[PDB]
DNA sequence: GCTTGACAAAAGTGTTAAATTGTGCTATACT
């Protein structure tokens, strides 16, 4: 057909459905075969090969058995379509809640009982919903929510709406924090969550052509005129270092990893030097009050920030 | 300041992972070919805690009894013997 | 397209007859009837479907308030 | 010039409780 949804209605539409006990049928034979699949992969383990006609019948009834279970599934194809016509519009392609549909339909296929005389469509709606919500929480949003948490967040969505239809307006934190017995903080929290991102390529010019995206800073671009002026006071400290005693700037650049880049603890100096760190750490002190002197100070005083 | 480990796909493509010499190595690497990979050293430590998955036999079985079953067989082949 | 505009006056199912009648002095109006080789009020709803619906088998169901629930409805 | 012991803050580790997160499930009949 033209569309995708229709060529997959049109393929579904050709099988036939079952009724009461035809159903009741299928599951018999599912479960026939799973049990003679389990049998004969137990000889497998012990050997003990079966006589040739009970080989050859075995193999039959496991074949036969995956041919009703192919049968039942695609029998009840428009089930799963049914319902998720309601969930569309969400977040979710129509195609992709049928397939998610169809996932839950195979699981109600594996536990249906057909001993409890209940009608198929009757326990294959609970697992058809289930798996289109259940998938519809794990998928919908570009950054996924737990399904605990969008659990709460549809909760706190309802308890908003029957709060505003009562109140005549839209309730405020407290009243819907009341309301879910939960912090007003909490539901704050929550409402952030909610939030959902938005595209980049949106044109938001409006005759403006420009794009939202072009419009994003770079943060973490390199400043031309600090890095330059970075490399200045690189070069001043240098400098100022020269100063100082060859051990009092060796301690200064080893403390706070200047050369390497990575600071080195008081003891760690002292293994250098061959002292302890409590002398490292008066050593520390005294070309401390040096640097202070006005002298040191003063030039780098404009590079605060 | 780093040690260079080897791991092998199951496919057999085979992958140079850098790591920290002081670092313990890990005796599997996910790899750049996006499978599981097993070192070429010693170990191999651990069988990973393996909890095999459920499946449709499960499900019967906790509903059927295996007595159930037998019976529901018969009357499978017993049916297929008629001709 | 391709569509022949008496067709589907006969898949409100008015009969030929009428045609010639309320046609009249329209010599295409008459012309074009016998140019189209539809016959039948059914069938031309028919051609009409296909069409339309292309991909979707129809049904004497479908077929007939296919038109009605366009327009009409 | 530098070292020693006492000492407390700061930083890591290991052990546990709380929380967060994943998954299975729901049987009037419903195509």
């Amino acid at each position: 057909s033209a569309d995708s949804v229709r060529a997959y209605l049109k393929q579904i539409g050709k099988v036939a459905l079952l009724n009461a006990e035809e159903e009741v049928e299928l599951a018999k034979r599912i479960e026939a075969g799973l049990y003679a699949t389990q049998k004969l992969a137990e000889l497998a383990e012990k050997g003990e090969k079966l006589p040739v006609q009970q080989r050859r019948d075995m193999q039959w009834i496991c074949r036969d058995g995956d041919r009703a279970k192919n049968h039942l599934l695609e029998a009840n194809l428009r089930l799963v379509v049914s319902l998720a016509k309601r969930y569309t519009g969400r977040g979710m392609a129509f195609l992709d809640l049928i397939q998610e549909g169809n996932l839950g339909l195979i699981r109600a296929v594996e536990k249906f009982d057909y001993t409890k005389g209940y009608k198929f469509s009757t326990y294959a709606t609970w697992w058809i919903r289930q798996a289109i919500t259940r998938a519809m929480a794990d998928q919908a949003r570009t950054i996924r929510i737990p399904v605990h948490m969008v659990e709460v967040i549809n909760k706190l969505g309802r308890i908003q709406r029957e709060l505003l239809q009562d109140l005549g307006r839209e309730p405020t934190p407290e009243e819907l924090a009341k309301e879910m017995d939960i912090t007003p903080e909490k539901v704050l929290e929550i409402q952030q969550y909610a939030r959902e991102p938005i595209s980049l390529d949106q044109t938001i010019g409006d005759e403006g052509d420009s794009q939202l995206g072009d419009f994003i800073e770079d943060s973490e671009a390199v400043v031309a005129v600090d890095a330059v002026s970075f490399t200045l006071l690189q070069d001043q400290l240098q400098s100022v270092l020269e100063t100082l005693s060859e051990r009092e700037a060796g301690v200064v650049r080893l403390r706070f990893g200047l050369t390497d880049g990575q600071p080195r603890t008081l003891d760690e100096i002292g293994q250098v030097y061959g002292v302890t760190r409590e002398r490292i750490r008066q050593i520390e002190s005294k070309t401390m009050s040096k640097l202070r002197h006005p002298s040191r100070s003063q030039v780098l005083r404009d590079y605060l920030d | 300041p780093r040690q260079v480990a080897r791991y092998r796909t199951d496919n057999g493509e085979e992958f140079d992972v850098p790591f920290a010499d002081d670092a313990e190595i890990p005796g599997t690497w996910l790899c750049r070919n996006g499978l599981e990979g097993t070192l070429i050293e010693g170990d191999v430590p651990e069988p990973k805690k393996v909890k095999p998955p459920r499946t449709h036999w499960d499900m019967l079985l906790e509903r059927r009894s295996v007595e159930e079953l037998e019976e529901l067989l018969k009357e499978r082949l017993d049916l297929i013997k008629a001709k | 397209r391709r569509q022949p505009v008496t067709v589907l006056l006969k898949a409100l199912g008015w009969t030929n007859e009428q045609i010639v009648e309320r046609f009249g002095f329209s010599e295409i109006m008459m012309g074009t009837l016998e140019k189209d080789t539809t016959s039948g009020t059914d069938e031309a709803l028919l051609d009409i479907y296909r069409k339309l619906r292309p991909g979707e088998p129809p049904t004497k169901e479908s077929a007939q308030t296919l038109l009605e629930n366009l327009f009409f409805k």
